[PDB]
């Protein structure tokens, strides 16, 4: 357990309130839709898996990207493009590495110049007014794991699998703070797996009770039978792979039984 | 941009020129990164989004204050509060005398300060060092420049290798670790707690190799018994000549037990058995501090 772990969890507790897109930013959008949206952030899966990219980043990305577009009205077009810049960001913040402006180029197919990629950089910049540091699903996740008992690799795995199909679809996700779909995400996990249940001492931790997950819970339940009838499976390719334990091809449960 | 007149440059950075300058309008008194854009290569530094969106979350009286972003079409300016200088200028012209004691025990006490806030904000700053600690009328320290720092998870994992300044670099990134977290920068606070009290750096090597010698020479050559894993990391080599650790009542020489006891704890090999920040905060070398002002 390290030095800052309970501060810094009550820090992310009170920034992922403050780094909230408004949810029914879509509805006033008028050329994008939710399923262009999955599209899009699908997208954004593959390319962190071609780049060996962090799971943060695409989290990142996503974040900027509900941000961005909750202020700003994008058409169709350049609905790409946005994306390419909320994740050529992720990767600069995030990274040790980030590919360069040409890797970012290239896999727009050269839809996009090299000039125009870093335009929407700055504007996106000016947009998000510099505010990059955002809570993730992912951090919380990663927080949650280590009130384990014991340290499942396959929980693990899972929760992070299911706590990136939520990146895919704006409704409902968007109502939920990341720690409340992590923590939806954790116990799915956990139950699926071993039987057990959202432990002790996360409903300590995060004043969480199975109680208070539930609406969370009963969408991302339904988002986990739908996983291979979905229009789009990059997630569930990328959770085939051993690195992954093979997570996505496990059986979700019937009933949850709350 | 033009609610500024530059007075002189002040500063270097590692990632860009610092002026002094003042606000036409207002007269207030303020500090002017420039960062160079030049457009069409890789964009805004990741350098830059690190530092002013993490300086943006840390609001706190013993970090430097950043007051706005102008973000041209050519350049990106960071605008700071105005501090008069650094404690590296503030400590060669305390040379002959050295800074009294009590001055040194608030430094310390208020930099700790700052490093605890950062370190409970998910933030590593890894550069501190003395011209990066800024300085004052009113006896008040703060951590400045940011450009080197970076968000840290819980767990961490790897992140960047080429970091913290030599003098001033932390053992376990010297040796080639694969995690490094925050005790890195208490390490370097060490490092500097010891400067103020001696009028010299501590370990001022010349390479990663004579920066791993110096330490080796004042707090003997680590073994498995002092720091479990040492002699299994990457750039440990079993020929590193084995000196004996230095007395601490000779390397600092000022120090009462308690400031001995802090400086032991900052600068222990094992980043594990480190002391924190806030816990730093809580040791009896602070029973008694306050804030005298600098002789300026
Ligand atoms: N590397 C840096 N990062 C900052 O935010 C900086 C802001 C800042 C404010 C005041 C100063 C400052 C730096 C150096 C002096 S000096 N050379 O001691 O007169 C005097 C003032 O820097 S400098």
């Amino acid at each position: 357990v390290p030095d800052y772990h309970e501060d810094i969890h009550t820090y992310l507790r009170e920034m992922e309130v403050k780094c909230k897109p408004k949810v029914g930013y879509m509805k006033k959008q008028p050329d994008i839709t939710n399923s262009m949206r999955a599209i899009l952030v699908d997208w954004l899966v593959e390319v962190g898996e071609e780049y060996k990219l962090q799971n943060e980043t695409l989290h990142l990305a996503v974040n900027y990207i509900d941000r961005f577009l909750s202020s700003m009205s994008v058409l169709r077009g350049k609905l790409q493009l946005v994306g390419t810049a909320a994740m050529l960001l992720a990767s600069k913040f995030e990274e040790i590495y980030p590919p360069e402006v040409a890797e970012f180029v290239y896999i727009t197919d050269d839809t996009y110049t090299k000039k125009q990629v870093l335009r929407m950089e700055h504007l996106v910049l000016k947009v998000l007014t510099f505010d990059l540091a955002a809570p993730t699903v992912n951090q919380f996740l990663t927080q949650y794991f280590l009130h384990q008992q014991p340290a499942n690799c396959k929980v693990e795995s899972l929760a992070m699998f299911l706590g990136e199909l939520s990146l895919i679809d704006a409704d409902p996700y968007l109502k939920y703070l990341p720690s409340v779909i992590a923590g939806a995400a954790f116990h799915l996990a956990l139950y699926t797996v071993t039987g057990q249940s959202w432990p002790e001492s996360l409903i300590r931790k995060t004043g969480y009770t199975l109680e208070s997950l539930k609406p969370c819970l009963m969408d991302l339940h339904q988002t986990y039978l739908k996983a291979p009838q979905h229009a789009q499976q990059s997630i569930r390719e990328k959770y085939k792979n051993s690195k992954y334990h093979g997570v996505s091809l496990l059986n979700p449960p019937e009933t949850l039984n709350l | 941009m033009e609610n500024f007149q530059k007075v002189e440059k002040i500063g270097e950075g590692t990632y860009g020129v610092v002026y002094k300058a003042r606000n036409k309008l207002t007269g207030e008194v303020v500090a002017l990164k420039k960062i160079r854009l030049d457009t069409e290569t890789e964009g805004v530094p990741s350098t830059a989004i690190r530092e002013i969106s993490l300086l943006k979350e840390l609001n706190h009286p013993n970090i430097v204050k950043l007051l706005d972003v102008i973000h041209t079409e050519n350049k990106l300016y960071l605008v700071f509060e105005f501090l008069h200088q650094d404690l590296k200028k503030f400590m060669d012209a305390s040379a002959l005398t050295g800074i009294p004691l009590p001055l040194i025990k608030s430094y310390l006490f208020q930099l700790l300060q700052g490093l605890a806030f950062c370190h409970s904000h998910r933030v590593l700053h890894r550069d501190l060092k003395p011209q990066n600690l800024l300085i004052n009328t009113e006896g008040a320290i703060k951590l400045a420049d940011f450009g080197l720092a970076r968000a840290f998870g819980v767990p961490v994992r790897t992140y960047t290798h080429e970091v913290v300044t030599l003098w001033y670099r932390a053992p376990e990134i010297l040796l080639g670790c694969k995690y490094y977290s925050t005790a890195v920068d208490i390490w370097s606070l060490g490092c500097i707690f010891a400067e103020m009290v001696t009028r010299r750096a501590l370990f001022p090597g010349d390479s990663e190799i004579d920066q791993l010698f110096r330490i080796f020479r004042t707090l003997g050559t680590p073994d498995e018994v002092v720091w479990p894993g040492v002699t299994s990391m990457p750039d440990y080599k079993p020929s590193f000549p084995k000196w004996a650790r230095q007395d601490f009542s000779k390397v600092v020489p000022p120090l009462d037990e308690d400031g001995r006891s802090l400086l032991s704890q900052m600068l222990h090999y094992d980043p594990n058995k480190r002391i924190s920040a806030k816990a730093a905060l809580a040791h009896p070398f602070f029973q008694d501090v306050t804030k005298p002002v600098p002789h300026l």
